[PDB]
């Protein structure tokens, strides 16, 4: 089987750490911050790494029943698991698959339905991934929502997410910190199973980033969302399982209609891309264009610089 | 197999005291990932067990908060801060690290009382039982605690042994009392032989022995 | 939520097979490890075994491992134990039991942990004694019962098998002070239990006093007047 990435455009697919579409590509240095993000890891040959899962609509998504904090309008929801069944901290992942896996203040909607006679409600709600009430893997996350007496106990409700907030107050796009990961067990011990950090190491080469931009609800909020790999990526490996003849995988950036190469990467056995280029960069490409698999290289291939 | 090992066997409790179990296994049961794979159970008189504890110290839904478990490695412990009626029974821990699953002997929680003495009465064989060939006589101690005592049948002053059954019934929720029968099981030859039959009680409620007896006839 | 609903008593001679069913009822456990608990009379909870029935994975104890086989549907978890070769000491109830979390997700040591929803039970007597209702004889009360405010009266509920007997008193109108001892198995392989009950001595002359006793598994009920 004859490894390969999908024929999708970048506009076509979706980002893998929020349920958004990718909107270009990015590059830039990446020595200053750690990354390591947990959404959007796979392996070429398709093992799924950290946190992620296969769809992409179940990204910061959460379920559980909530009990109301008294004295305040904030919930503390009590996971269950994607199926309403209950939460298995045993696992052995950093969090619930689909975990966010960056601080920050994510507002949605919960949601929730009375299970004898039907009944519904909504209302917005914010969840602060930085705060020690966010420990995911131990099985409950605080949210704060807009009453202290509409959600009812023990019944099935669900978080969807919307976009990220900011408090305008304090230095515009000061968060969120799309790089620094959410302490998964509300920082009571460190986060475990975690994919590795990435990071080029070749020399002139920094990563590759798929770009959305978040929606923002309220304030000034640095909305810029990087992911590794997108979503389709992520679920073409998984589905194909092609093993990888080396460990960097030689890509063309190609316009199938004029045949033209605009850049050459190194997608990465390990589930990343990298660029020859020293400088942050949005890559500016025709929007038909794709990725297209040429060959198995060793690990000193230069390459070709983007300009 | 991991062997549990729990203290005390027998755990009789005052209501509104608080109350605590002993596990110890015969190694570590505490897993790479910082969970200890402890259960705690509990069956109540006449129903399944329940799951109270899971993982050390998770509290099961619905459990009451008077009860917690604690404890890491090969050293547990159940605790329960205020023993409510509804609460006994028997509680069961158990290692699920390593199939197959082992459970510690049971601790049978029980409601402690003061001493009360118990009634004795004797009954010799019917005349219909007589007929059939064989004889039982039954001596019944009723409504008494701690269950603890001790039942001598004496046949002419011959002390027996070997020839008679105990049954005890479960503490009563009115009044946490237990009640005991013994039954001397003899041929109706041997039981026709003899006259006196005597059935000698000693409990710590009684002062003193009691002896209840009657004359074949 | 989901239930568990086991089959009912079984009695079964030495060297038989015995196959107690645990049918999901209100859902389904079939990606939950379904264990099988069994409580001999004497003993406390042994775990014999279990099944994840998705995936068709069992583990046996070595007690019972080459003659208890679990299998169990894929859709509703539902399962069965079917103990065989079977002995005196296998004479027990038969629990199932699922764990608090399933054993599967989407993307030495089995199954997971907490088992928190069990069926009710289901109780086996493995013995060579054939069915027997029992014969019952008077325990009565003392001629001497008038010098104390309190008699004792009772029947003797003897040579029966299996277990369970009902007991009542003057068809259920009389329940204070009833005691109705657990069963002791003879050495014959026969049951045998008194159930006994305290009433005023002013009445023994007055009331009558009856035991009702009722041996379901022989459809036999026998009553007894217990005669001062």
């Amino acid at each position: 089987k004859p490894f390969s990435v999908p024929v999708l455009t970048v506009e076509e697919m979706t980002n893998s750490r929020f349920p958004i579409p990718l909107e270009k590509l990015f590059t830039g240095p990446s020595s200053a911050f750690v990354v390591q993000p947990q959404n959007g890891r796979c392996t070429t040959d398709g093992v799924l790494l950290g946190t992620t899962q296969l769809s992409p609509v179940n990204i910061c998504t959460f379920r559980g029943d909530v009990t109301h904090i008294t004295g305040s309008r904030n919930y503390t929801m009590n996971l269950a698991s994607q199926n309403w069944n209950d939460y298995d901290p045993t696992e052995e992942i950093p969090a619930p698959l689909g975990t966010p896996d960056f601080v920050g203040k994510i507002q949605g909607v919960l949601t929730q339905t009375t299970r004898t006679d039907g009944s519904t409600r909504g209302h917005k709600a914010t969840v602060y991934t930085g705060s020690a009430d966010f420990a995911p893997k131990l099985g409950r996350v605080q949210f704060e929502t807009d009453t202290d007496r509409d959600f009812e106990a023990n019944q099935n409700t669900k978080f969807t997410p919307v976009g990220v907030i900011q408090d305008g107050g304090t230095t515009h796009r000061n968060e969120p910190q799309q790089w620094v990961l959410p302490s998964y067990s509300g920082r009571n011990t460190h986060n475990v199973h975690l994919a590795p950090a990435v990071a080029p190491t070749f020399p002139g080469e920094q990563l590759l980033f798929f770009r959305s931009t978040m929606p923002g609800c309220s304030g000034y909020p640095n909305m810029d969302l990087d992911c590794l790999l997108p979503q389709e990526w992520v679920q073409y490996f998984y589905q194909e399982a092609a093993p990888a003849q080396s460990d960097v995988a030689l890509l063309r950036f190609v316009n199938p209609d004029t045949g033209r190469v605009l850049f050459e990467c190194k997608l990465h056995k390990s589930g990343y891309v990298t660029v020859a280029h020293t400088g942050q960069h949005d890559l500016v490409i025709p929007p038909n264009g794709y990725f297209r698999f040429d060959s198995w290289v060793n690990q000193f291939y230069t390459l070709a610089p983007m300009g | 197999d991991i062997v549990m090992t729990q203290s005390p066997l027998s755990l009789p409790v005052t209501p509104g005291e608080p109350a605590s179990i002993s596990c110890r296994s015969s190694q570590s049961l505490l897993h790479s990932n910082g969970y200890n794979y402890l259960d705690w159970y509990l069956q109540k008189p006449g129903q399944s067990p329940q799951l109270l504890i899971y993982l050390g110290s998770n509290r099961a839904s619905g459990v009451p908060d008077r009860f917690s478990g604690s404890g890491s490695g090969t050293d547990f412990t159940l605790k329960i801060s205020k023993v409510e009626a509804e609460d006994v029974g028997v509680y069961y821990c158990m290692q699920a690290l390593q199939t197959p699953r082992t459970f510690g002997q049971g601790t049978k929680v029980e409601i402690k009382r003061t001493a009360a003495a118990p009634s004795v009465f004797i009954f010799p064989p019917s005349d219909e039982q007589l007929k059939s060939g064989t004889a039982s006589v039954v001596c019944l101690l009723n409504n008494f605690y701690p269950r603890e005592a001790k039942v001598q049948w004496k046949v002419d002053n011959a002390l027996q042994s070997g020839n008679s059954q105990e049954s005890v019934t479960e503490q009563d929720s009115k009044d946490s009392t237990y009640s005991l029968s013994s039954t001397l099981t003899l041929s109706k030859a041997d039981y026709e032989k003899h006259k006196v039959y005597a059935c000698e009680v000693t409990h710590e409620g009684l002062s003193s022995p009691v002896t209840k007896s009657f004359n074949r006839g | 939520q989901v239930q568990l609903v086991q089959s009912g008593p079984e009695v079964k001679k030495p060297g038989s097979s015995v196959k107690v069913s645990c049918k999901a009822s209100g859902g389904t456990v079939s990606s939950y490890a379904i264990s099988w608990v069994r409580q001999a009379p004497g003993q406390g909870l042994e775990w014999m075994g279990g099944i994840i029935p998705i995936f068709d994975t069992t583990n046996y104890a070595q007690k019972f491992q080459g003659r208890v086989t679990i299998t169990a549907d894929e859709s509703t978890g539902t399962s069965d134990m079917e103990l065989s070769s079977l002995r005196s000491e296998d004479t027990a109830v038969y629990y199932c039991a699922r764990d608090r979390v399933p054993s599967y997700s989407p993307s030495a040591m089995w199954g997971k942990y907490g088992m928190d929803v069990w069926g009710q039970g289901t109780l086996v007597t493995v013995s060579s004694a054939s069915f027997k209702g029992p014969s019952v004889f008077p325990l009565a009360p003392s001629s001497k019962s008038t010098s104390g405010g309190t008699a004792a009266l009772g029947c003797l509920v003897k040579d029966y098998f299996p277990e369970p007997v009902t007991v009542s008193w003057n068809s259920g109108a009389l329940t204070s002070g009833v005691h109705t001892f657990p069963a002791v198995l003879q050495s014959s392989g026969l049951y045998s239990l008194s159930s006994v009950v305290t009433v005023p001595s002013s009445s023994l002359g007055t009331q009558t006093y009856i035991c009702n006793v009722n041996h379901k598994p022989s459809n036999t009920k026998v009553d007894k007047k217990v005669e001062p």
